[PDB]
């Protein structure tokens, strides 16, 4: 343990810190606060304390942790709510019956109180195991059962002992595993340096869907699981209800919230709205915080804390992939997570880039978002995971002017692209999709090949239609509404029904709360056949107010795709599409 | 025969330095060194056992300050251990690295063994003799209308890509790699990655294995979650590598440089970490130098049958010419190739924006004998033509279209049909520049004789 | 493709006024011109009636 | 008034063009340019401080 | 001999150094690297090291010279390429058998194996010599014939003995000087140091113009023989290809090309094509590399060789100037060695200034620049050289606000600024004509009086043209070109005409490589003719568009008066451009 | 400005110092102060800049004992035609006055290209008029002050919203601007327009308005000299 030598501000030097590592967490002063180190100098080295430092005098303890900022992985993680530094909130509130977070306080980010039912694996005594071996089995929750036990990444060697089947802690002990010397004993936990990227043995290409349940975001702008999207996620524009969606609607297996520096007042709301959701499972209805964590983390939060947010969440997201889960992250206010950056960044002292931006953010960004992506995980058993990064990009929703917005539409992939004036005009999920676009279509392209052929064509279809409807009213606003031809009548037409029908989805409602890929396929399909037919009667030269008197029938039966309930599903849902298409051809027939 | 290799067998020990003096940043101040080196490449052992490479960046009287790649996390005063290697950085270089994989370090990361060394080489390698020069004067055919009729790639050249964070710029110089040739008769491509994405990696990378190229490339592939330091050196090795096959061994070498901007990124990262000049946008002040001694270790020298092509791919922050990475690398390389963001998302590919492209080896490489004689001014007269077309749209969107006059008009069907048949091409379709050469003599022949005022009379009467 | 304008605190002010006060004009002047042509239609029917 | 009233339509409509395709975007592209000079002036004086 | 104790980038702190002049050259490391000192504290020596500085270790020896940084002038320059140290490029080359520059190398910046031919000029044995007289003229080559052996300014004496003619090298001696009773031995060089300029007798007002060749250069913006010039633009604007273009058409005796921050492509480039070019002056085909010398510093080159680049050209320039030959230095860009002198400055930690540009740099900037200008030389007999100092800054990002830029344009006299609109679009050259200025107009009146007396009335009526359609084009932009009369309608097309014939000229065919004076006059007259018979004859009454229908003969081929090659001769082309005149009033006189 | 102080009190002199290129000198103190490793003002200059050029500048007038007076015309290089940067700002503080040279107005030709708008003389009020040089002197420069600063805003609007915002009185004031930078800034050197002549030639450029348009002339001296 050292000492303290000099405080003024948040920046702590201590002497007698020799064997110190930098980037390496201490417990400083009395109160044991927690801090990390940004330079050394012979014995004394400078320290960035998370907390406040009001009340450190000089010759204060600091105790040196030995490890970098780390993430407590194991079971325990699931419903659990954190902070950047990884504290629980729940159990600090229960520990300290105060509204308020005392300085320096030491609850274990997993609670060491419960006892974890543990399966041993195939790894027996005298068998050799390496890093991301899963060694046995934890039941933890109803909708993630089979906590897949670990083994560090870095930890190797061949096993002693190991437990038997039973209830186990996280503090008592699990596996040995000598390595030219019993040096190494683990646990039902571990912890990873939250800067380091949790290894993998291969980083697959992502080729699956993100089936988000929005029929726009899962048809028009698809996500691939292992993708990195991007959403404006401004207020008042549908950011929660693209949160929602993919809490309990989406293929992840797993959810990791990070808010990294949000509004209190909003951190109380997804705080109050995660624990009301409820995913239907094939079991029964179980609520979506069995499969989310939430790392919760305010404005009056430490800086650092605010810039680890997102790192903790991907370090999270990481570790259950190399379970073989697939992980979504949904990254609130990455823009507020660079605003902590640069006030660390600040307070250090380096020069500023770009709008007073440090000059590694777009490094930094970068290399978090390639973090992400499915890659099979480390060690025997040959699973694989994914992990899926949804970034709400800036309060500053999609303005260029910001180097984080301008860094984060450069890197993802997916931009969804909400719009404050169709939130404001009641579309919904708001989503412009005049300027949302999506670069996984290509990739993509081999699953529809795959699964459901058509969908590409009948995607680059409806884009079409769409351009050619923002055309056509542009067209319309100049001149008159009846200087249009019979085609671009038609096409003007068919992409208001699609708007109102196939784009507008009410999440609130019941039938179309998730819309299924087979579902959002069909509906695709019989549009795409109702647009083929209006066009070809007009191309054989009967008068468009004509058909569309006579097809009346055919549009309220295509615009009632909607209000078929997939609850049925498969070919019960599947064969109703079938007689819809054909009444959509035999009444334009005729 | 050679002599040079009899010095090889020696032994050199080196100096474990366990006195760190200090960590600060990238950067860590070492004291008690016995004769630092300036650029002395030491290999840093941490307490954990993991071995990071680090060089000297300043030495003061028994101290140095060593910038490591990797990081300075975890490193420690106490316990960190380092070997002063008593040289530069220097990359191992052999024919055997056509065909291989190489990481941001220079180590392999195709599975296969370290590189059979044929001769060590300093990265930062040295200023080529301008007298030792030659001017490239041998026209590269691309197979691209816009890079082989409006501007023209020689040999030697330094041309980039210069475009922004969506556009096809991977695409357009994987086009150019697959079709590459003298336009009057291989490139052994060397592809350096800095900070790219794995999916662009893995797309060069099958695009090579696809095209056949990757029997005969190397791949320097410094993906984003790579350590940002080593994208300085990435370059260097990359380029050494080139340097030794092309002016060595007697090859024609493709350089693909690609995120450039990321190169520039880093390099600031670098400079702001210590207390440097900002120059401009907060790019080192010295961001002129490196970027030149990056990119002017192309071209040909006098006495040896190889050559350096580079193609440094570049993403534009903000899809402007003037912010300091592009400005600079257009004040250093010998042209541009401009993909435009406007031309994109009118559904154009190529998407180059011929007005801000450029090649300054077009002078040389066009005339009567290495091209067609009419080469030089069909491409200025459609320069003309373009502007002319630029300025009529942005007349017509002003003013409508009837108060255009009878050659705005023209210039409006030209600049039509210019960006969707000139500029346009397949991904695969590559075009002879005698082809491309015969469809912009269309495009001119849809203006009369007498409005082409930039062609020659003899080219206009032999070829209008 | 700007304006040459020496760069000052007080000149982005006055900048930004401009260019509110161009958006201003420029809304009120499309106002203007989409009344003038409903007008304008109402008019050209009552020189063919 | 037919006349008149085309005539003035056309002016309108110019000046509108005119505006929203040249006073617009050269305004903005001055406004780009000159916060891009003060954030370089600052960036220099910030430079200056810290040495 | 010193040691190393600080090495950081080109700077090199050296220890044990006590009595290290400043700005004295000191042979940094074991390898002999060329240094220049900055600073002195105490016995620290902080050195500019003019060569790559990888390498070298703490304790390495450092020798001080005991002079400043000396360009070494004499007979052999003529044709050879340097390295900003005065290295020659050719025999490094020759020396190292390979492709790089090595470190250290020590070649003699003058040739010492050629010999030279000595012919004895009117200082005879006894006769009192002072600085700059010349006793005597060597045969250099077939162009630069009778290179004057100057004796060397601040050496003065009787000459005690001069040797007679012969063929000596530049190691004999050449003449002996006896002054306050201490012979001084002379040979056919001597260095001067590059900081101090060359002393002249007194210098004067440039008269005589500096023919570029460009037509919009010779016309719009002149610049004298003496005068320093800019050409500020950004890259692809075409600031080297004028310089080029400068350095091979123009009328100087002379041309120090130097090359600082440029790319080596674009000095071999130079190597390659000026061989093959060939002058008219001296009464034969000379070849231009006869009468041009080089000095490179490629952009990948050591920084701080750039400021010693630009003093190397400049004392060159300044020594021909001596010798009394209209010389032209072109350095390729100032704003380079601004770039070298920033990194050295914040190598040293001094203070940012300007953009991080040094303080000092304004000043330097102006030093250099007033190194230029005509000038009496200083020693008998009497002659008067010129320095025409044209350096290309390259302003970042295009954009004229850099410090260098305004510096350059406070201590210039001509300002090509140059539009990369119009480097775009290949109208070349991009001179912008609006910001474009000449401040040699007034006093190129004495000239054109002489030779084409109508010429500034003529540049006078085509700037009024272009300033005319430019405000006539910023108003159509807007207001449509509608409401324009027929003179405005006569201005715009008379501009659009003279922008893409005679102020736009393509610098590599055959007919614009080179537009001389008298081409360029008469490609004057014939526009401004053109324009006013256009205006009068619709102020007569005609419609402008039935006439421009009727006369696009003429106009075409006032619009085809480039292709007269000015190879036909000046009789020959003005005899073409008289017919054209005669062609152009007839035609407007019939519709 | 030692030996104009000397001239002017000590031998009862009357002298014009005409420091050139004050721009340059701070530049030289700027040079000084970077080697000092100083505390900065704007732009790199020293902060005891002003102090500096208050030095110099306070070196002219008249004192009550002595019969000689320093006229200090400072000619000042703009770095980049910027009354912004420190040097032009500072010595707007402590000299009194300007006289603005135009860049514009070179290009369009004007000699002397002097912009009366910046440029500006404290000590008008109290040299001028008043029988001092004549009765009209002031009201006349303050209604071409107005007049073209009117037409200099109303060229602008012509020109950004055509000529249909421009009045009546806009229209006079952009004829005005022309005929007055054509006929009354312009003036070739060697021509000595004594007070008087300009003031007339400023009359005949004021009776293109109406007399009611003319708004800053007294009505007694409208009346007295339209
Ligand atoms: N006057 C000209 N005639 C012909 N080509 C020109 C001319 N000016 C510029 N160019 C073209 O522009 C290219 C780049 O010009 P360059 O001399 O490199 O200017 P900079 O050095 O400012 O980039 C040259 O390769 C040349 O082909
Ligand atoms: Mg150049």
């Amino acid at each position: 343990y050292g000492a303290i030598y000099s405080v003024s501000g948040p920046v702590v030097i201590a002497e007698n810190m020799i064997g110190c590592a930098m980037y390496e967490l201490v417990k400083v002063g009395h109160d044991n606060l927690v801090g990390e180190v940004i330079r050394i100098d012979g014995d004394k080295a400078t320290i960035q304390v998370y907390e406040e430092t009001a009340g450190l005098t000089v010759g204060d303890p600091v105790l040196r942790t030995g490890k970098p900022l780390s993430v407590e992985l194991g079971p325990g993680l699931m419903e659990t709510i954190y902070d950047g530094i990884q504290r629980p909130l729940k159990a600090i509130k229960e520990e300290s019956q105060s509204i308020y977070i005392p300085r320096g306080i030491d609850t274990p980010a997993l609670d060491r109180t419960i006892k974890w039912q543990f399966t041993p694996g195939k790894f027996q005594v005298g068998d050799h195991i390496s890093g991301g071996d899963i060694y046995g089995s934890v039941f933890e929750n109803s909708l993630i059962s089979s906590h897949k036990i670990l083994l560090p990444p870095r930890s190797r060697g061949t096993i002693t002992w190991i437990a038997p089947a039973g209830e186990y802690t996280l503090d008592e002990k699990i596996l040995e595993v000598e390595f030219d010397g019993k040096k190494s004993d683990f646990t039902l936990y571990h912890t990873w340096p939250v800067r380091v990227p949790r290894p993998v043995t291969e980083k697959l290409s992502a080729d699956y869907p993100l089936l988000t349940g929005q029929r726009v975001l899962d048809a028009l702008f698809p996500c691939v699981q292992g993708g990195t999207t991007c959403i404006p996620g401004a207020f008042g524009c549908g950011k929660t209800v693209i949160s929602q969606s993919l809490s309990k609607y989406s293929n992840s297996d797993a959810i990791i919230y990070v808010g990294c520096g949000e509004r209190g007042n909003e951190m109380a709301e997804v705080l109050m709205e995660f624990p009301e959701l409820y995913t239907e499972m094939s079991g029964t209805k179980e609520p979506i915080m069995k499969r989310t964590t939430l790392v919760a983390n305010t404005s009056n939060m430490p800086v650092a804390a605010r810039e680890a947010s997102i790192y903790t969440g991907i370090t999270l997201a990481e570790y259950f992939r190399d379970q073989g889960k697939n992980v979504s992250m949904i990254a609130d206010s990455s823009s507020r997570w660079a605003e902590a950056l640069r006030e660390i960044s600040g307070r250090l002292g380096e020069m500023p880039a770009d709008q007073g931006f440090p000059a590694y953010l777009g490094a930094k960004l970068a290399s978090f978002y390639e973090r992400a992506g499915k890659a099979v995980a480390l060690g025997s058993p040959d699973r694989t995971g994914s992990v899926s990064i949804v970034a709400a990009v800036s309060p500053a929703g999609g303005d260029f002017s910001d180097p984080v917005t301008t860094a984060t539409l450069g890197i993802t992939q997916v931009f969804w692209g909400l719009d404050k004036k169709l939130a404001q005009r009641k579309h919904f999920p708001s989503i412009n999709t005049s300027v949302s676009y999506s670069k996984y279509t290509n990739v993509l392209n081999k699953f529809y090949d795959s699964n459901y052929p058509e969908f590409p064509v009948l995607r680059d279809r409806m884009k079409e239609i769409l351009s050619n409807a923002e055309e056509l009213e542009q067209v319309v606003q100049l001149v008159g509404k009846s200087a249009l031809s019979d085609s671009d009548k038609i096409t003007l037409d068919v992409a208001t029904l699609i708007k109102e029908d196939f784009l507008q989805q009410n999440g609130y409602s019941t039938y179309d709360a998730f819309c299924p890929i087979w579902k959002t396929f069909d509906m695709m399909r019989a549009f795409i056949s109702y647009h083929d037919e209006a066009q070809k009667a007009v191309a054989n030269g009967a008068n468009w107010s004509k058909l569309a008197d006579s097809t009346g029938d055919v549009k309220h039966a295509v615009s009632s795709s909607k209000f078929f309930e997939p609850s049925r599903g498969e070919k019960e849902v599947h064969g109703e599409f079938e007689k819809l298409l054909s009444t959509m051809q035999e009444r334009f027939a005729e | 025969n050679k002599k040079a290799v009899e010095q090889g067998f020696n032994v050199k020990p080196r100096l474990n330095y366990n006195t760190v003096s200090g960590v600060n940043g990238p950067l860590v101040i070492l004291e008690k060194v016995k004769f630092p080196r300036y650029n002395e490449i030491v290999n840093l052992t941490l307490p954990d056992g993991t071995v990071r490479q680090g060089q000297v960046l300043e030495i003061r009287g028994d101290r140095a300050i060593v910038q490591v790649f990797e990081g300075t996390s975890g490193i420690d005063v106490k316990k960190t251990t380092v070997e002063f290697t008593g040289e530069s950085l220097r990359i191992p270089v052999s024919e055997d690295m056509l065909g291989r994989i190489f990481d941001g370090s220079g180590r392999p990361i195709d599975n296969g063994p370290k590189v059979f060394a044929e001769d060590y080489l300093d990265i930062n390698g040295s200023p080529i003799n301008p007298y030792a020069r030659i001017y490239p004067e041998e026209m590269i055919s691309t197979g691209v209308s816009a890079i082989d009729t409006m501007n023209s790639i020689a040999r030697g050249q330094k041309i980039p890509i210069f475009s922004a964070s969506g556009l096809p710029h991977n695409e357009i110089a994987a086009q150019i790699c697959r079709q590459a040739g003298l336009v009057r008769p291989n490139f052994s491509i060397v592809f350096a990655a800095m900070g790219v994405n794995l999916e662009t990696a893995r797309f060069f990378k099958q695009d090579f294995e696809e095209n056949g190229s990757l029997e005969r490339t190397s791949l320097f592939l410094n993906l984003a979650n790579d350590p940002t330091i080593e994208r300085i050196i990435t370059p260097r090795l990359a380029l050494t590598t080139a340097e030794y096959l092309a002016y060595q061994t007697e090859r024609h070498v493709l350089t693909i440089l690609t995120d450039m901007s990321s190169y520039a990124d880093a390099l600031r990262e670098v400079s702001a970490a210590r207390e440097e000049v900002p120059g401009r946008r907060g790019y080192p002040g010295y961001m002129y130098t490196d970027l030149s001694t990056i990119y002017e270790r192309a071209g040909r020298v006098e006495g040896r049958n190889g050559s350096i092509t580079q193609i440094p791919i570049l993403t534009m922050p903000n899809d402007d010419i003037t912010h300091p990475i592009p400005d600079l690398t257009g004040y250093i390389t010998e042209g541009q190739i401009f993909v435009d963001r406007q031309l994109h998302n009118k559904g154009i590919y190529p998407p180059i924006n011929v007005l801000p492209s450029l090649s300054r080896l077009m002078k040389s490489a066009i005339g009567e004998g290495m091209t067609r004689k009419d080469h030089g001014d069909v491409s200025n007269q459609l320069y003309a033509k373009y502007a002319i077309g630029k300025d009529a749209a942005a007349m017509k969107a002003v003013v409508g279209e009837e108060a255009l006059s009878i050659e705005d008009k023209l210039s409006l069907e030209f600049l039509e049909k210019f960006e969707k048949t000139f500029i346009t091409q397949g991904a695969y379709e590559d075009r002879t520049v005698f082809e491309s050469l015969d469809q912009a003599w269309s495009l001119l022949r849809i203006y009369p004789k007498e409005m082409l005022n930039r062609i020659s009379p003899k080219i206009l009467d032999e070829f209008y | 493709n700007r304006e040459q304008v020496f760069p000052t605190r007080m000149t982005l002010g006055l900048m930004k006024t401009k260019l509110k006060g161009a958006n201003q004009g420029y809304s009120l002047l499309k106002r203007k011109s989409e009344a003038l042509t409903k007008r304008f239609r109402d008019i050209t029917k009552r020189i063919d009636d | 008034a037919f006349i008149i009233l085309d005539e003035v339509i056309k002016v309108t409509n110019r000046r509108v063009n005119a505006i929203e395709h040249v006073i617009i975007p050269r305004t903005e592209n001055t406004i780009a340019y000159i916060n891009s000079e003060l954030d370089e002036l600052d960036r220099e004086e910030f430079y200056r401080l810290k040495k």
